[PDB]
């Protein structure tokens, strides 16, 4: 019942709508312009042909490493615990497995996001750091950095 | 969740 699809100018508004509802932090027009330029690093998740989730990633060059950073990976609350998040994460893991040049995958979550910690830790991710005041106008502002070594 |  869950299918992933490409992010295009035809459905980019549906992606902005999902991110607005799922994530307390707002993203600028440049974030969404860049999402159309990353290819397989951005997908929509459909539950019975309804768009209910999305994943947006970018390549990062930090720590003298080639890393895949997950900017947003989310699902609408009533559709949670159905495997949508797993479908999106396995897609990113598969891309990295086939690419073979990424050293690690990493992301940021609020320290209060127990469901996100639980989800990522099931895939081999570890909390490698806790960054104080990472988020600016929301509480908690502190964020864990979750990373999976490849 | 990226913090922009
Ligand atoms: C984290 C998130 C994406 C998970 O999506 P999801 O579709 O519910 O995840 P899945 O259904 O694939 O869950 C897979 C496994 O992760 C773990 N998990 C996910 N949510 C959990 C929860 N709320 N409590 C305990 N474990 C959880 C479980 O092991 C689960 O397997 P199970 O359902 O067989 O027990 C979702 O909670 C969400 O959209 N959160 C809001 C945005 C966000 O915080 N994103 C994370 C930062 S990128």
């Amino acid at each position: 019942r869950i299918e992933l699809g490409d992010v295009t100018p035809h459905n980019i508004k549906q992606l902005k709508r999902l991110n607005q509802v799922i994530f307390p932090v707002s993203y600028n027009d440049k974030f969404y312009k860049d999402v159309l330029e990353v290819g397989e690093l951005a997908k929509l998740a459909y539950f019975n042909d309804i768009a209910v989730g999305a994943v947006c990633c970018r390549v990062d060059h930090s720590q003298n490493q080639k890393r895949l950073y997950i900017m947003t990976l989310g699902c609408l609350a009533p559709y949670r615990r159905l495997g949508i998040g797993t479908k999106m994460l396995n897609h990113v893991l598969n891309i990295c497995e086939k690419d073979g040049t990424f050293d690690n995958i990493y992301l940021h979550v609020q320290i209060s996001n127990e469901s996100a910690i639980d989800f990522y830790r099931k895939f081999g991710f570890e909390i490698i750091e806790t960054k104080k005041n990472y988020y600016k106008r929301i509480e908690p502002a502190d964020a864990h950095v979750l990373q999976k070594n490849l | 969740m990226l913090g922009p």
